[PDB]
C-alpha cells in the first residue's frame, strides 16, 4: 500500500538474502584465512563477488523506494545504508579501473621486498623482516637506510597510482553528491534527522581540531621528555630546540611510540608489572586466556562465548602444514556464528589482546537482535573503543592480582604507576597528532587545498607543525611517504582511531564511575561491576540503530566527543612531566635547525 | 487390565524427514492408549512447555483426539510457537489459538538437518496479506502483491515470492540452528473420549 510498508517487506526480503549470503562470503573468507590455499582463494573470490553484485543489484532495487517518505527512523536508516551508489553511480571504465588501482596497492604493499644496494642477493619484506628494524635497532644510520630504501621504493611505486586513486575517488565522491572523498568519509558520523542530536559533516573537522587543542600541552610535554631522552640516545642528532628526526621513533611510520619505552623508561631500576613469566610458570594455554576472558566478561555481566566460538574458532597457531594468517581477527560471520583467529604466544599482548578482541565478538554477539543492515558499531569509532575499554581494563595491576596472575605482595607505589602511564601515552598519546595530521592532510588533498606538486611540501610542514617529526633528508615530489602505511594504501579511513581513542576513556570514565571507583582512573578495574555491564551493553544491544550522539548519551551523558576523560587519565604523568620539564624547553621549532 | 496398543509416537517424533512450517504436517491420533511419561521423562528435549493442562496429570486423563502437528523452525523462532505470540511463523506459517489446550514440544536437530554445504529444504510463508487463523494451513504459492502494480504471475519490483528457504549449516548459533517442533492438540468432544492414558495395575 504506502511506500513505508513497501520498504519495510522490501528490508525483510532483503536482510532475509542477504543474511546467508553474507555468512557464505564470511565463510569462504574464513577458510581463506584459515587455510591458505589457492582453491580457497578462489571460493573467496566466487562468493566475494556474489555478494558484490547481490548488493549491486539491491541497491538498484532500494533506490526506487524515496527517502523523504518514509518516517520510521530504523527504516530510513537502513534505506539510507542500502541506497549508497558506492562506486556503481561511476562509469564502468573507470570503475574497472578504480578496482584494478587498489589491487595492485595492496599487491604492492603486501609484496614489497626492500633491501640495501650493492647486496641484491636477499632481501627483507615489511612485515616482520623491517619492523624488527625499526622497533629494535639502535643504529643512526641503519634506520636511516631502512627508512629511506622502504620510502624510495614504494613511494616511487605508488605515487602515479595515487595521483590516479585521488582523481577518481573524487570523481566518484561527487558523483555521490558529496564535496569530496574527505566529505565522503566524513559522512560516517553525519546524523540527520533526529531532534538536538544531529550532527554535520563538517563538525567532525571542527571538533577534532578542538580536541586537539586541548591535547596540545600533554602531547608537547611528552615530545620534550622523548627528545630529552632520545638526544641521550643519540648523543649528536637531537637538537634541544627542533624537531625529532623520522626514523627514530620506533616504528616504520610513527604510528606508535611504544617501542621507545625501553629507551625512554623513567625508572629502569623498578620493576616491571610482566606477568608473561608467572603465565609460563603456571602452564597457562591460550584455551585459558580466553577462558580467563570470559569469566572477565561474565563478571561484568555481559554474556559468555557461545559453543560454537570454542568450537569453531583458531585460538592456536595450526602449524607448519597448514597457513593462516598471524594478525589477531575478532569475525562476526554472520547467523550467530562469531569466532577468534589469533595466533596466541604466552605473552601479556597476547592476554590483553585476547581481552581486545573479545571485547569485539561481545560487541557483535549485543547487535545481534538488530536487522542485518544495521549490525554495525554506531559509527567507526564505537567498535575499536569497546575492545580497547577492555585492554585497558584487563592491563590494571588489580586485574591481575585478582585473577592471581601477579604476586599479591607486589608493591604500587608512585613510581611504577608513572612508568605505566609513561608507556600508555606512548601508545595512545602520541599516536593522536599522527592521526590528526594524517587525515587532515588527507582532507584537504581530497578538498583540493593541496595541489598535487605541492603535497609534500605541506606534508612535512603540517608534520613538524603538529607532530614535531622532521625529515632527515629533503623528499621531493617523486616520493609518496603517506602511502607506506597500511590504512592509506588500501583505502581506510583513519580517523576511526582519533575518535576510539576519545571515546575510550569517555567509556572508561563513564564505567568507573558506575562502578564506584575511588581512586585514580587508571587504577580503575571493571569487573565484578553489574552495574557497568549494564550500562555498557544499554549502549552495546543499539548496534547502529540509535544515532552515536545518542548512544554516547546513553553511556557518558554527553552529546558530543569530550577530551577532559583522556586528560583525566593521564593527570599523574601530567603533573610528573610538568615537574621534570623546568630545565628543559617545550615546544619545537619547525626550522631545518637539527638536521635536513 | 493388561494394556496393549500404545498410541505411535515413534511415527511423529523419530521421523526420518519433517515437514515444512509453511506446509506442517497434522497427524491424527486415535483409538490407542497414549504414555506421555515416556516424552516427558526424555532428555532430548529442549522446549515441553504446556499449555491448558500440567504433564504430570496427562498420563492420566482421557482425550478424543490428539492432533499431533509436526515442522521445524529456526531456534530464535520457538518463542512464537506460543499462544498470543506475534512474527513470521505466528502470522504466516503457524498459529495458535489463545484459548489452546495441549503442549509444545521442540529440540534441537542441528544433527540431522544440518548439513556442510546448507541444508535449503525448509521453507517459511515469508509473506501474507493477513494473518492466519488457528490451525490453518497455508500452501499457496502465488505472488506476493506488496505493491499497487499487478504482479502478473513474475517475481519483479515490489512483487516477491512468498515461500523463502532456511539456510541451516551446522556452525550456525543456537538461534539459528534447526528445531524440530511437535504440537500436541488434545480436545473433548461429546463422542466417547479413546486416547486415555495408562492405567496402573
Ligand atoms: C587445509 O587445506 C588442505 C588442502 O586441501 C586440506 O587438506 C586440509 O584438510 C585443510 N585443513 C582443515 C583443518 O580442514
Ligand atoms: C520501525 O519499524 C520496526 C520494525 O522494523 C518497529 O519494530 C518499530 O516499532 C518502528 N518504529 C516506529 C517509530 O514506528
Ligand atoms: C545512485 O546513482 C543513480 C544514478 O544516477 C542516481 O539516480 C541515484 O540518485 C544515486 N543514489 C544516491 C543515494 O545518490
Ligand atoms: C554460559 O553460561 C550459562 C549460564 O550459566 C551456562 O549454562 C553455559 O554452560 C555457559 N557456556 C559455556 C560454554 O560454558
Ligand atoms: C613518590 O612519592 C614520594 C613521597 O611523596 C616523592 O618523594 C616522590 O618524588 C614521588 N615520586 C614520583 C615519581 O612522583
Ligand atoms: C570478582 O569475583 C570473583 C568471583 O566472585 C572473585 O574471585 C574476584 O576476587 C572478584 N574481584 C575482585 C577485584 O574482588
Ligand atoms: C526417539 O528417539 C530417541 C533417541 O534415542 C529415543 O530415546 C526415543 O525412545 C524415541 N521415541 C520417542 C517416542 O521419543
Amino acid at each position: 500500500s504506502t511506500i513505508e510498508e513497501q520498504a519495510k517487506t522490501f528490508l525483510d526480503k532483503f536482510n532475509h538474502e542477504a543474511e546467508d549470503l553474507f555468512y557464505q562470503s564470511s565463510l569462504a573468507s574464513w577458510n581463506y584465512n584459515t587455510n591458505i590455499t589457492e582453491e580457497n582463494v578462489q571460493n573467496m573470490n566466487n562468493a566475494g563477488d556474489k555478494w558484490s553484485a547481490f548488493l549491486k543489484e539491491q541497491s538498484t532495487l532500494a533506490q526506487m523506494y524515496p527517502l523523504q517518505e518514509i518516517q520510521n527512523l530504523t527504516v530510513k536508516l537502513q534505506l539510507q545504508a542500502l541506497q549508497q551508489n558506492g562506486s556503481s553511480v561511476l562509469s564502468e571504465d573507470k570503475s574497472k579501473r578504480l578496482n584494478t588501482i587498489l589491487n595492485t596497492m595492496s599487491t604492492i604493499y603486501s609484496t614489497g621486498k626492500v633491501c640495501n644496494p650493492d647486496n641484491p642477493q636477499e632481501c627483507l619484506l615489511l612485515e616482520p623482516g623491517l619492523n624488527e628494524i625499526m622497533a629494535n635497532s639502535l643504529d643512526y644510520n641503519e634506520r636511516l637506510w631502512a627508512w629511506e630504501s622502504w620510502r624510495s621504493e614504494v613511494g616511487k611505486q605508488l605515487r602515479p597510482l595515487y595521483e590516479e586513486y585521488v582523481v577518481l575517488k573524487n570523481e566518484m565522491a561527487r558523483a555521490n553528491h558529496y564535496e569530496d572523498y574527505g566529505d565522503y568519509w566524513r559522512g560516517d558520523y553525519e546524523v540527520n534527522g533526529v531532534d538536538g542530536y544531529d550532527y554535520s559533516r563538517g563538525q567532525l573537522i571542527e571538533d577534532v581540531e578542538h580536541t586537539f587543542e586541548e591535547i596540545k600541552p600533554l602531547y608537547e610535554h611528552l615530545h620534550a621528555y622523548v627528545r630529552a631522552k632520545l638526544m641521550n640516545a643519540y648523543p649528536s642528532y637531537i637538537s634541544p630546540i627542533g624537531c625529532l628526526p623520522a626514523h627514530l621513533l620506533g616504528d616504520m611510520w610513527g604510528r606508535f611510540w611504544t617501542n621507545l619505552y625501553s629507551l625512554t623508561v623513567p625508572f629502569g631500576q623498578k620493576p616491571n608489572i610482566d606477568v608473561t613469566d608467572a603465565m609460563v610458570d603456571q602452564a597457562w594455554d591460550a584455551q585459558r586466556i580466553f577462558k580467563e576472558a570470559e569469566k572477565f566478561f561474565v563478571s561484568v555481566g555481559l554474556p559468555n562465548m557461545t559453543q560454537g566460538f570454542w568450537e569453531n574458532s583458531m585460538l592456536t597457531d595450526p602449524g607448519n602444514v597448514q597457513k593462516a594468517v598471524c594478525h589477531p581477527t575478532a569475525w562476526d560471520l554472520g547467523k550467530g556464528d562469531f569466532r577468534i583467529l589469533m595466533c596466541t604466544k604466552v605473552t601479556m599482548d597476547d592476554f590483553l589482546t585476547a581481552h581486545h578482541e573479545m571485547g569485539h565478538i561481545q560487541y557483535d554477539m549485543a547487535y545481534a537482535a538488530q536487522p542485518f543492515l544495521l549490525r554495525n558499531g554506531a559509527n567507526e569509532g564505537f567498535h575499536e573503543a569497546v575492545g580497547e575499554i577492555m585492554s585497558l581494563s584487563a592491563a590494571t595491576p588489580k586485574h591481575l592480582k585478582s585473577i592471581g596472575l601477579l604476586s599479591p605482595d607486589f608493591q604500587e607505589d608512585n613510581e611504577t604507576e608513572i612508568n605505566f602511564l609513561l608507556k600508555q601515552a606512548l601508545t595512545i598519546v602520541g599516536t593522536l597528532p599522527f592521526t590528526y595530521m594524517l587525515e587532515k592532510w588527507r582532507w584537504m588533498v581530497f578538498k583540493g587545498e593541496i595541489p598535487k606538486d605541492q603535497w609534500m611540501k605541506k606534508w612535512w610542514e603540517m608534520k613538524r607543525e603538529i607532530v614535531g617529526v622532521v625529515e632527515p633528508v629533503p623528499h621531493d615530489e617523486t616520493y609518496c611517504d603517506p602511502a607506506s602505511l597500511f590504512h592509506v594504501s588500501n583505502d581506510y579511513s583513519f580517523i576511526r582511531y582519533y575518535t576510539r581513542t576519545l571515546y575510550q576513556f569517555q567509556f572508561q570514565e563513564a564505567l568507573c564511575q558506575a562502578a564506584k571507583h575511588e581512586g585514580p582512573l587508571h587504577k580503575c578495574d571493571i569487573s565484578n561491576s553489574t552495574e557497568a555491564g549494564q550500562k555498557l551493553f544499554n549502549m552495546l544491544r543499539l548496534g547502529k540503530s540509535e544515532p552515536w550522539t545518542l548512544a554516547l548519551e546513553n553511556v557518558v551523558g554527553a552529546k558530543n566527543m569530550n577530551v577532559r576523560p583522556l586528560l583525566n587519565y593521564f593527570e599523574p604523568l601530567f603533573t610528573w612531566l610538568k615537574d621534570q620539564n623546568k630545565n628543559s624547553f617545550v615546544g619545537w621549532s619547525t626550522d631545518w635547525s637539527p638536521y635536513a | 487390565p493388561n494394556i496393549t496398543n500404545l498410541c505411535p509416537f515413534g511415527e511423529v517424533f523419530n521421523a526420518t524427514r519433517f515437514a515444512s512450517v509453511y506446509a506442517w504436517n497434522r497427524k491424527r491420533i486415535s483409538n490407542c492408549v497414549a504414555d506421555y511419561s515416556v516424552l516427558y521423562n526424555s532428555a532430548s528435549f529442549s522446549t515441553f512447555k504446556c499449555y491448558g493442562v500440567s504433564p504430570t496429570k496427562l498420563n492420566d486423563l482421557c482425550f478424543t483426539n490428539v492432533y499431533a502437528d509436526s515442522f521445524v523452525i529456526r531456534g530464535d523462532e520457538v518463542r512464537q510457537i506460543a499462544p498470543g505470540q506475534t512474527g513470521k511463523i505466528a502470522d504466516y506459517n503457524y498459529k495458535l489459538p489463545d484459548d489452546f489446550t495441549g503442549c509444545v514440544i521442540a529440540w534441537n536437530s542441528n544433527n540431522l538437518d544440518s548439513k556442510v554445504g546448507g541444508n535449503y529444504n525448509y521453507r517459511y510463508r515469508l509473506f501474507r496479506k493477513s494473518n492466519l487463523k488457528p490451525f490453518e494451513r497455508d500452501i499457496s504459492t502465488e505472488i506476493y502483491q506488496a505493491g499497487s502494480t499487478p504482479c502478473n504471475g513474475v517475481e519483479g519490483f515490489n512483487c516477491y515470492f512468498p515461500l523463502q528457504s532456511y539456510g541451516f549449516q551446522p556452525t550456525n548459533g543456537v538461534g539459528y540452528q534447526p528445531y524440530r517442533v511437535v504440537v500436541l492438540s488434545f480436545e473433548l468432544l461429546h463422542a466417547p473420549a479413546t486416547v486415555c492414558g495408562p492405567k496402573k495395575s
